[PDB]
């Protein structure tokens, strides 16, 4: 097994709108409704994000944490958003600040109680829990603070049970904020030493991912959510289904963390085709890997063609031969022998699923944990300095109870995880 | 006699489902476990209508097996011989032996005690791992373990599935696989091989096929085993104990691993063309494209072969068309060993699948043996591991499983002497 | 041509340009700036440029010395940023032209104004 | 196996229509159709110039190259219009100003990188690659200029696959531009030094041909360009049929290029009556020798009757007896000893078909070598100085980037080109 | 046993369809492969109902062979025995040889020697080749090459058709000639020699038809090649075996080439003129319009000539119908040679295809020999060579293949004594 979802801040919590709108589909659970599921397949394992109660109701087991009504209350008023059990709302009324620091020591400290509370309702449920997914954007408050103490908390409770954590780390060429590198650099500060696996998206690699691979010209917001909570559905929930070889959130991690900072990822999805033309179906699998392992399609900002890999993870999910794919995959290590990292002789983790995305014929996660990641959290660490240097909008920090220490602390902290991610560059 | 067998690992009931079918097939056994001693020594006549299986099945996700209790042979075993541990698999070794698996195994054992008491006077059990696995490597390892104790007055052979040489699956397999070999060495009593690679060459280059379902490569490790087992176990004109295996086969204590290899690999559709010489068969054997296993004969000298022959074969055909061989040279047998031919004859001939791809002859050769080869094989399988261990790549994750640097390092320096032995025992004169 | 601003260039600069598209960094263009005015900041600007976000301060810096100077002349950073061959052909050849009519007799030291990067 | 058509400029295109509307006739693909093949032997090979996505869809494997929207959107916007794959329209809305320089430095040379991209998109197909066809027209930009620089590109990617071009060389009598000679000679010079087959085609030896060999009063361009795409389909596609002695685009190479220069021939189709009257069925085949051989009926614009043959290549297409075919060849190589070289024991290069043109029942193509191309080069050559020592319409090369000792290589290498040439009329 | 037979190039398998059809067609197998040891010889009775081809096809493209699969006989051969290499042809001999044509040739060895084990005791492989090709020439070159060394305790009698007089085709032909003939030269046993050019005067002069189709020449080679190999390993009053050639054949290790002739070439529609007389098709093998080779013997004084008749034969008839040769002087037999005259009588009667146009007598006589003849020939040809090399033509595009100045220059000097050679051995006493 099982997973708990957690819905940290608001655009963790918009995408939570969407990672559950996907998901039931990929197991046939409408709004309030059961299991309609086309096939007897999608059944079988949902348990991982469900609960058992009525007998047509399996209700997401996932967390709402904001301190912005609001929102939730967009998402409780909307589509599927009247499947989540009231008791899942753990919303905090107060002023939901667009302050690290007022959602994680003053304003959200005090609603942390009042969702652990829950956070172990759910990880009680029933049967072994695996871990907990945590989606939340690390440029604001109920984000980056709140949701970043919220696993502080987790990580006390289970260190034993796994923490992949989605964040949406700032996007370069403009950003949704102005403080982004201090809501920013405080989380990824309590990233690199909680959750155990983390995917980063870029709302901008995602327009042009979207724009460009998808010759869309108006991406909404609601697609971008949709693009990533396509990723994280190929990547936990898939895995929870058979497979000639199948792996698992662990088989995951303990294949793609070389090295515990717990390393940021970069998801790709397989088929990312524009809708009616582009229908090509040049699927027969060179066609994915030659998708996924572009540069162009990593939903991160920065280009793995800019630095090395440490463990690549094609988690594909559709009736393939495990030639075609083990072979592949070789090639491609030998294509880029250059960018790939060598002492690691075999860097990619082949994952095989069965089923495919509901509607299509062939698809594959892609987790990429490239030292090209180390070129963003530079930039995110480079904004801070010049900002910082100067103590900008510190006011709003510290006015909230923190300190000038603590600044300090996660740049620097973060700022060396720049550094070491190097040290394998080379 | 008999001769149980436990499958363990996704792989290893995948093959277990498909060895276990062949079987049914050519003994007129519907999966409704009825047909209308012998063959005893592989399936008990439990009530008065059918032919329970003598074997068991352990998985740690139920995925796989479930899927047995899906499709008919669902009626085959018994609701209770399928073993499965809800929790999680995990391609490490560690987590599969010490940490989860550790409890099931008592379980697991229970079966391998219950099953093994109901019988009478068995021979050994025939277990079916896929070395580079989380429950296939980890867990049997101590299963194996558990049982070289517990009957050290039996046989044990372990038919795996070694890793691909380069197409391999697992990021870690290595580690998965070092670890199998080192902790079931000091255990088994003959382990056979069959690269999952190397047989697929054989798919492609002798039966043309580039659509090969995992469902194929077990039906034809799902052939050469029922020519070890099934029909050996059942009369014939030269019959061949499993006893006899491991004493033919076996030149030294090391589990010692031989190699599978089957005869008539050709394609249905094929089905009809002038049926292949005895001669022709015989010398198919000396091919390093045609055995299961991707460690052609580049040096290794063979020490030893059990050529395992079913269907209508005159002693004398054998008796001549093995003395061809003897006088080959180019086929270099070891120095210390004059003859090592064990010429093992069955009557009934093979038993090909109604319409799979298999041709279907009226004679087969499934000749298994120990050759200097494996030299390579351990080798390049071994230097794998350094690189990773090299870096610790995916230490963290067996370490937290209860494993230490011990095990790892002291794992090596095992097969480092595996790689002196089957070095030593050959190569010198 | 490419081949003639090129050699001009980087006889000027003692730079190493293979390509004018390399000029999209923007740096060599602020030090052509440089060697007229001597204003500009030379240490704030990033010579070595891998990356686009750098090259956006370096066309900042440019824009700023053309508006401290009174410099009418049209930089649009979007075009060059890409490191297009024909946008930067065309501004590098407008430079050179203001770079001969500007350029006083004093001597100039592209490699210490850089800090010889 | 294979070949990638390249439709590079508006004419190389205007007649990509053309070589594609007929071509595909020849292997029953309608506009998006399938293979209504009126037999099933033009279909074991088409390969060749197609793609298998659906099932119903092959889709030619070209690459249209143009600065000009208006000249793509009328081909996209008519009949066979729209079967390529949108992928394959390599535009450049810039101004196609017809200047060789603007299409080959300053303007082509951005759009360059994103046709290289599909033209290895395309050549990574499947099975194996043969070469690329090329068209365009050496009397403008996006065709001398970006199309000869497409090439230049092409021949360093894959200095092994073949490289055919079917060049417009400019027409004498009138030039259908005024620079013409400078977008020529510039792109010749290319051509010399990359592709290693070219078939040169005269607008006005076309006319001609098309004029009193087909009563033809009313020649427009889709005639021209129907008759030129008639002896292309005769070269390629036809030879990738069986035949009692066929060839492939090497054969036709490696026994037409006696000096790598890579020289260009002169294509001449066989059947070449007017419609109702004409249609004499003269065509045993003695009327075939008959027809290819004579001056007129060269697409050239020079006679051969003014200079010797290095080799020639009836590329017949239609059951013939090997006797007929192997002895006219001969007779003709002795009717002619003047003209047709002496140190090539046998000049010609009999090749043979079986299935002839569709609807026709027998013809051949002709891919004459001869050095009277000299006296093509001399002229275009000429056309360049008499307005180069002027500078004419120069300061539009320049001005775009250019260098006046671009001009003076091109001339020379071609002028050169001449020269060799008579090295063998001697 | 037996004797292979390998068709190299589109030719040699063009030829090969043809010469392989009229072969069933008088061994009563439809291309079935089925007929309702004597011809064993050339047929393997796969089973089983069949009867397998005995031979092989090598094409660098995929066109011609893949006809063969097409049009009945379809059934004919096994789907593997038709070898090829999708990549390219290429009309220069080295790219067919050195560059890829490598590629291909273990494998092509393969069959040959997977097919040359398959059998009992076989006498060699009638290699069928175009000389000037690039499949054809390159190849082969080394594929007999190969053969020399691995079976050089055999016969190699390599049927060629050699380059048309004044009517060759490729523009490089004698390159390409030039070289198959000083690679195959120290590797061949017989080479049998039939000019494309001077059959068709036999199409024109002998059986009138300006509409000869490739498919008529083919029939017709088709035919004289009956006469060697089916007939004559077919038992008789005067049995000759492939050995037997080469032996009563050549006179001197240079893998000598004999030419072929073939006596009633009749046109159907003549069908039911009276038929002609055992001193008539004597006869007609003494006259230099009617021999499959442009090689008139303009002074060629024979060697050795090897009569193979078949039909209703009286010994006397022929141990007469020669005696009257052998002194008509005019046909002017080497010095010392005594008796140069093979007499090889086959029984059953020729077989003419059901409706093309060839005759169909009650006997005939495929007389082939050596004769000092093709000094000529090789001559005509070697300054062909020449003129081109003088100016090294197309020598870029072998250069750029895996050759060098060497291959040429010194493949020239080596037929430069072939033609002393044939000018030696004969032409003084
Ligand atoms: N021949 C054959 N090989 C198989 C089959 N299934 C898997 N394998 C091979 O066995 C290895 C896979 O082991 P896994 O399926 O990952 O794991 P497992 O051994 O079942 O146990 P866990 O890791 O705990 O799931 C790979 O090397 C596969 O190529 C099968 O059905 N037949
Ligand atoms: N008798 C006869 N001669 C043929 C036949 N086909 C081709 N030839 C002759 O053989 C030579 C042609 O060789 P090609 O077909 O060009 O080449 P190839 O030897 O098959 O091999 P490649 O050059 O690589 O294609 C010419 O001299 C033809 O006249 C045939 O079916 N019968
Ligand atoms: N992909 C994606 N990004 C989002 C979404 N909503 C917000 N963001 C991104 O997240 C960051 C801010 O997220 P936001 O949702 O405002 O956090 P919050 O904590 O809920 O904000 P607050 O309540 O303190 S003001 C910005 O960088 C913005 O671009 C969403 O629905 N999808
Ligand atoms: N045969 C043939 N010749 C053509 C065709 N279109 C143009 N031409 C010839 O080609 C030359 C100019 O070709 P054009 O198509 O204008 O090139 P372009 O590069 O596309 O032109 P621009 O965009 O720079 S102005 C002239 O000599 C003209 O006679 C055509 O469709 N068929």
């Amino acid at each position: 097994r099982e997973i708990v979802h957690i819905q940290a801040g608001q655009c963790g919590n918009q995408i939570g709108a969407k990672f559950w709108e996907v998901i039931s589909d990929e197991h046939g659970i409408d709004p309030t409704g059961s299991y309609h599921g086309d096939s007897d397949l999608q059944l079988e394992r949902i348990n991982v994000y469900y609960n058992e109660a009525a007998g047509n109701k399996y209700v997401p087991r996932a967390i709402l944490v904001d301190l912005e009504p609001g929102t939730m209350d967009s998402v409780r008023s909307g589509p599927f958003g009247q499947i989540f059990r009231p008791d899942n709302f753990v919303f905090g009324q107060s002023g939901a600040g667009n302050n690290w620091a007022k959602g994680h020591y003053t304003e959200g400290a005090e609603l942390v109680d009042s969702v652990l509370d829950v956070v172990r309702k759910e990880s009680e449920s029933c049967d072994c829990l695996q871990g907990f997914q945590l989606t939340h954007s690390l440029g604001g408050g109920t984000g980056s603070g709140m949701g970043t103490l919220l696993i502080s908390k987790i990580r006390e409770e289970y260190p034993d049970r796994i923490m992949n954590t989605f964040s949406v780390v700032p996007s370069p060429k403009v950003s949704d904020t102005v403080v982004e590198p201090y809501n920013a650099t405080l989380s990824v500060h309590q990233l690199v030493e909680n959750t155990d696996e983390t995917y980063c998206i870029d709302n901008e690699a995602l327009y042009d991912i979207c724009f460009r691979t998808l010759k869309l010209t108006t991406p909404t917001y609601g697609d971008l959510n949709h693009l990533v909570s396509a990723t994280m559905s190929g990547v936990t929930t898939c895995l929870r289904f058979p497979g000639q070889l199948n792996a698992d959130l662990r088989k995951l991690a303990v294949n793609m963390v070389p090295f515990p900072r717990l390393h940021f990822f970069m998801p790709g999805f397989a088929p990312l085709t524009s809708r009616g033309s582009q229908q090509y179906r040049a699927l027969t699998v060179p066609e994915l890997t030659q998708q996924m392992f572009d540069a162009k399609n990593m939903m991160a900002a920065c280009d793995p063609r800019h630095g090395r890999y440490l463990t690549v993870a094609a988690v594909f999910r559709g009736r393939m031969s495990m030639k075609e794919v083990d072979e592949q995959m070789l090639n491609v290590q030998n294509k880029n022998s250059s960018y790939f990292v060598e002492w690691i002789p075999n860097n990619v983790k082949t994952a095989v699923c069965d089923i495919p995305p509901r509607g299509l014929k062939m698809s594959a996660t892609f987790i990429g944990n490239s030292t090209a990641i180390q070129e963003l959290f530079k930039r995110i660490s480079e904004q801070f300095t010049a900002m910082f240097r100067r103590k900008a909008f510190l006011h709003w920090y510290t006015g909230e109870g923190m300190d000038e220490m603590e600044f300090t602390e996660a740049e620097s902290n973060m700022n060396d995880l720049v550094s070491e991610y190097q040290q394998y560059q080379d | 006699r008999e001769c149980i067998s436990i499958h363990v690992g996704q792989a290893g009931v995948q093959i277990g489902n498909a060895c276990w079918e062949l079987y049914c097939l050519e003994h007129g056994i519907q999966p409704d476990g009825q047909m209308p001693d012998s063959f005893n020594t592989f399936f008990s006549e439990t009530g008065a209508g059918k032919h329970v299986p003598r074997a068991v099945f352990v998985d740690l996700e139920p995925t796989v097996i479930d899927e047995v209790r899906t499709g008919t042979y669902r009626q085959l075993f018994h609701p209770e011989q399928l073993i499965t541990g809800k929790e999680d698999a995990a391609n490490n070794y560690a987590r599969g032996h010490y940490t989860i698996g550790k409890e099931i195994i008592d379980l697991v054992l229970d079966r391998i005690r219950k099953l093994a008491d109901q019988c009478t006077g068995l021979q050994g059990f025939s277990v079916f791992h896929s070395f580079g696995g989380g429950t296939g490597s980890g867990f049997t390892s101590l299963l194996m373990e558990r049982l070289s104790v517990d009957y050290g007055k039996k046989s044990k052979l372990e038919f795996s599935i070694y890793p691909a040489p380069q197409v391999s699956t697992a990021v870690v397999e290595p580690y998965n696989s070092i670890l199998t070999t080192h902790t079931t060495l000091e255990h088994s009593d003959c382990a056979f091989m069959v690269d999952n690679e190397a047989i697929y060459d054989i798919c492609r280059r002798n039966l043309d096929i580039e659509r090969p379902t995992y469902t194929n490569l077990n039906r034809l490790i799902g052939q050469i085993v029922s020519s070890i087992t099934a029909s050996l176990r059942f009369d014939g004109a030269l019959n061949v104990d499993l006893t006899e295996f491991q004493t033919n086969l076996v030149p030294y204590p090391r589990g010692h691993f031989p190699l599978a290899t089957y005869a008539p690999v050709i394609s249905a559709e094929k089905a009809y063309h002038e049926q292949l010489s005895v001669a022709e068969i015989t010398n198919a054997c000396f091919e390093p494209a045609n055995q299961m296993v991707k460690c052609d004969p580049r040096h290794g000298k063979y020490m030893a072969c059990c050529l395992l022959y079913r269907g209508d074969v005159v002693p004398k055909d054998v008796n001549a068309a093995i003395a061809t061989i003897k006088t080959k040279r180019t086929i270099q047998f070891v120095d210390w060993c004059p003859t090592g031919f064990k010429v093992g004859i069955n009557y009934e001939p093979p038993t090909v699948v109604p319409g799979g791809d298999l041709a279907k002859v009226q004679r087969a050769v499934c000749m298994l043996s120990n050759t200097t080869a494996i030299a390579e094989a351990w080798a390049r399988l071994d230097h794998k591991f350094d690189l990773m261990y090299a870096k610790r790549a995916f230490v963290h994750w067996y370490v937290g499983e209860g494993m230490e640097e011990g095990e790892f390092s002291e794992a090596r320096e095992d097969m480092a002497a595996l790689e002196k032995d089957y070095e030593e025992v050959g190569v010198d004169s | 041509s490419r081949q003639e601003l090129l050699a001009w260039i980087n006889q000027v600069t003692s730079l190493g340009l293979t390509r004018i598209e390399d000029c999209g960094k923007g740096y060599a263009m602020i030090q052509i700036f440089d060697s007229i005015y001597q204003d500009i900041p030379l240490k704030k600007v990033n010579f070595e440029c891998n990356n686009e976000y750098q090259y956006i301060n370096n066309w900042k810096v440019l824009q700023q010395v053309f508006l401290k100077k009174g410099i009418d002349k049209v930089v649009d950073p979007e075009r060059l940023s890409r490191c297009k061959m024909q946008d930067n052909l065309e501004f590098v050849q407008w430079a050179k032209r203001f770079w001969d009519q500007y350029y006083p007799g004093g001597d100039y030291d592209a490699l210490a104004r850089r800090g010889n990067r």
